[PDB]
DNA sequence: TGCCAGAGAATGTCGGGGAGCCGAGGAGAGATAGCT
RNA sequence: UCGUAACAGCCGAGGUUGUGAAUUGCUUUCAAAAAUUUUGAAAAGCAAUUCACAAUAAGGAUUAUUCCGUUGUGAAAACAUUCAAGGCGGGGCAACUCGCCUU
DNA sequence: AGCTATCTCTCCTCGGCTCCCCGACATTCTCTGGCATCCTTCC
């Protein structure tokens, strides 16, 4: 598929995600969704 | 994918322009039999303007019969100081027509050259000898002057000389744009500068007039960071209602208010965030056109928004707001 | 032209009084005539020519209230004056 | 495609819920933002501080609300005098009833949602009275 | 240099026939054109029809006539609903007296002629209420 | 137009509405063989009434209205029967120039006569007639 | 058929949308006094 | 390792608009005068240098040596602030300010 | 006497602020075109 691409130079300083307000609601989403066990998991409690 | 795509950004507003004053002052007041000092709410109404009404500078109103007067448009002055920022153009801005002839007497003395003409030497030069770029006559000696300037201003206030004093509005306080409808079917676009918004609502009234001197009926106001919605070319609508399962296009068609000056209103399409490349003028090519700001919509159909646009309200959740047959019923049982 | 009995002590209402200006007839005239001869005279010892300003007269009166009589109305325009330049009052932590 | 406008009664029936189902005919009426002429209501706001009594404060809020939202309100036509003569000369109605005839059918309306007006017969060739409740 | 109102209570008196020193003192009000709240001839209208029982076809003849050449009849302003509000906070006058002050402030009348208020009283620092009988 | 004149009369209203819709309240309307008169520059007339001390100049001062096009109306002296020369397009002079009759005053002040002209209705003998105290009290003495 | 209504011809004025200037916070670039 | 950084408070000197004044200026208007040209008086508009004064966000209280008016909440055109006593003591000729101990 | 870190000296693109045509629309006065042909009754 074709993916959204900035040239070289307009990009500095660019962010995929900056660009529209939506990203707010889907960071809010993906953190909702994660259980204790995607967080515990995660910040390695069991590593050791 | 369906939740992101059906998402409305919601936008806090906060359009304070008057609202009420507390004052909490300490005096004397007499309690079984003994005087105390003792702080008291302000009794009466008083009203706190919550926003600045103008601009620091200050200008006089002028009269100059030499100058053409556009209608609807005042004429004022102000002083400044002598600088070599004083052109031949600059001089014709000079209330003063003998300080114009004298100025420029002595400028062409210096090879019409502002930078020594108008140094402070040269001003000290001109000032202790006047009397050659004056025919002679004597004169009092020059440092500032009264430059005169064609704009809309209006006075400071009413009591005492407070008439006689002229400003104009801060920057960002252009805060309303009225939109009116004829019978005919023509809309009318208008900016209410911010001191009428004070007066109207200082009387209990609507920040914006219902009805202009057309006596066009008032569709409804605009303010920077609400929603309007933009129909369709072939879906020409009144207000088409059926929003509370508005899909992608629907919601893809909502616009959002920043900037309003004259009869113009700047939009941006509500789920933008940050342009993928900031216009440059010297280049002319950029996500949006000049000032990041189109009057238009992005689609290729390019139709101007204030043509058929529709206010949407939404609250703090995202979802809209509109008239149904139980609130009517709530409005109703509030009186009863 | 001055409230004296609910606004203490605020000028009337669309007023614009000056204490050294009395209005006859539209006509505005000088109240202290002979301090401002004897400044004319002054000035003229001095040597500066003439036609010197009517409102100098506060510095006149402020001189010669040091070591003179002055009127009393001089005495509440020279009070009212002071009143307006009280000056700078350093505080602690600067030496200047 | 056709104009309407409402009559004070239907107001009326909107607020008063002695009869509910005349309330909810009226909800439903108002739900379509109909015009109304100016006449309609201040008979409206009459009725309301003499029959229920209510306070002034209370019904200039629900007017200034009704406005605002609910219905539009029809500025008040020069003509209205003349006409409501003319109107008089084949019609026998009260001449409150003709006057606000007079002023709906001067703003281009074409229906007049009321009820005790006789529903069912055109006015002038150009408004019809329609009675919702039946 | 200013504008002049008047009330219903004026026209009455200038058509009653029972006090005709205040008959005078109307009819010389109405020889300097004054202006009037289309509510005020709404009032008299309904008092027309409804006190001196004068028939319908007259009165809209009568009206047509004071309107076209004794007075000028004022525009009904859009923001009267909203006014008479802020005005109704601190006047404690009937509702329709207040929009009745309220429409006519709105049109920059300066001075109002009645008998049914405070003779003297100034309402919002902008209108004057007399009494030109007394 | 005469169409919309038809068409109000036909409804039973007046010939000229009431209210343009710019928002203005109508003044006066104006037929051919109406008389209007103009105030001097200096005066100012809104309530002045008093029409039976006709004087010279106040009679001097009455126009007729002649023609009208859109928004030009073209008024003649009342008193002026037969122009002394009518105009002509070769030598291009004449009494009241190209439309034989001034949209303004003939006289040398030459003032749109429409912005300060006050419309007056006159019987048959030539009697102006105005609102008194009597009249105002007969229009409804009739009524009763 | 004379004259009414409106087309017709010179102007001057104004929205309005691009051209071109141009005030302003801020980054290389460095002489330099506090420091070593 | 966070937090502190924000909120407040006692004062100063200008500038601007406007009023009055002293002195000059530029333009415009009737001529008062001279033999078609200038000298002109007086007014009006626009200022200049200097002085006195009024206002300084529109406006509303109050007579305390107090204020409110660019913050926040939200329709209720509604609010936020303060909170009795008892000494011990420091400062200050003074007004008053600042800490400690006890219910 | 030598290092440096806080200043100052000058270039920039942005957000404005005027030009700047350019076309359209009042005012003011002046040309210009318009149903013609049709017999009897009919004295
Ligand atoms: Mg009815
Ligand atoms: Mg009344």
């Amino acid at each position: 598929k074709f993916l959204p691409t900035v040239p070289i130079e307009f990009s500095k300083g660019f962010s995929k995600k900056r660009i529209d307000h939506r990203h707010h609601a889907l960071d809010a989403l993906v953190i909702a969704c994660a259980t204790t066990d995607h967080v515990n998991l995660l910040n390695n409690q069991s590593a050791k | 994918k369906h939740n992101l795509e059906s998402i409305i950004v919601s936008f806090k507003q906060n359009l304070r322009v008057i609202n009420k004053a507390t004052n909490y002052y300490e005096k004397y007041v007499e309690k079984d039999g003994t005087k105390n000092k003792e702080r008291v709410e302000q009794a009466g109404t008083n009203w706190a303007i919550r926003k600045p009404m103008h601009k620091d500078t200050v200008s006089g109103k002028v009269d100059l019969p030499w100058v053409k007067v556009p209608k609807g448009k005042i004429l004022t002055a102000t002083r400044k100081s002598l600088d070599s920022s004083f052109d031949l153009k600059s001089i014709g801005s000079i209330t003063d027509t003998g300080i114009q002839k004298i100025l420029k007497n002595y400028l062409a003395f210096k090879d019409g050259n502002p930078e020594l003409a108008f140094s402070p030497e040269g001003i000290d030069d001109l000032n202790k000898n006047i009397e050659k770029y004056n025919d002679g006559k004597p004169h009092q000696p020059i440092n500032k002057v009264r430059v005169f300037e064609l704009g809309s201003k209006f006075q400071v206030g009413q009591t005492g000389n407070k008439k006689g004093k002229y400003v104009e509005a801060a920057k960002g306080t252009n805060l309303f744009f009225a939109v009116y409808e004829d019978e005919k079917g023509k809309r009318s676009y208008e900016t209410i500068p911010l001191n009428e918004v004070i007066e109207r609502q200082k009387q209990g009234l609507t920040s914006v007039p219902l009805e202009n001197e057309k006596g066009s009926r008032l569709l409804f106001d605009l303010s920077p960071n609400d929603l309007v919605y933009v129909p369709e070319i072939d879906e020409n609508i009144d207000s088409n209602f059926v929003f509370s399962n508005l899909n992608k296009e629907k919601i893809s068609r909502i616009y959002k208010v920043e900037k309003t000056s004259g009869t113009e209103c700047y939009f941006v399409r509500q789920d933008i965030a940050y342009l993928i490349k900031q216009y440059d003028a010297k280049t002319k090519i950029g996500e949006l056109e000049s000032q990041n700001k189109l009057q238009v919509t992005m689609t290729d159909d390019r139709i101007r928004i204030t043509d058929t646009c529709v206010k949407i309200n939404c609250d703090r959740l995202g979802n809209i707001n509109f008239i149904t047959k139980e609130k009517i019923k709530q409005i109703f049982n509030e009186f009863r | 032209q001055i409230d004296f009995e609910k606004r203490l002590g605020k000028f009337k209402v669309e007023t614009e009084p000056k204490l050294v200006w009395k209005n006859t007839d539209g006509q505005f005239s000088f109240l202290f005539q002979n301090s401002f001869n004897e400044m004319l005279e002054d000035f003229k010892a001095a040597g500066q020519e003439l036609k010197i300003p009517y409102d100098w007269t506060i510095y006149h009166l402020r001189k010669k209230a040091i070591s003179q009589k002055i009127e009393k109305e001089e005495l509440a325009w020279i009070l009212l004056n002071f009143n307006h330049k009280r000056g700078y009052y350093q505080l602690r932590g600067e030496d200047f | 495609l056709d104009k309407i406008a409402i009559d004070t009664n239907i107001l009326l029936y909107a607020y008063d819920n002695r009869d509910l189902d005349k309330q909810d005919r009226a909800v439903e009426i108002l739900l379509k933002k109909p015009f109304v002429t100016q006449l309609v209501v201040f008979e409206f706001i009459k009725v309301l501080e003499r029959r229920f009594k209510m306070d002034k404060k209370e019904i200039t809020k629900l007017t200034i609300k009704l406005l605002k939202e609910v219905i539009i309100p029809l500025s008040l036509h020069r003509d209205i005098y003349n006409y409501s003569q003319f109107l008089l000369q084949r019609y026998n109605f009260g001449l409150s009833d003709i006057l606000v005839l007079s002023d709906s059918i001067l703003n281009n309306c074409t229906i007049l949602l009321s009820e005790d007006m006789c529903n069912g017969m055109i006015v002038d060739k150009k408004l019809k009275i329609v009675n919702p409740f039946l």
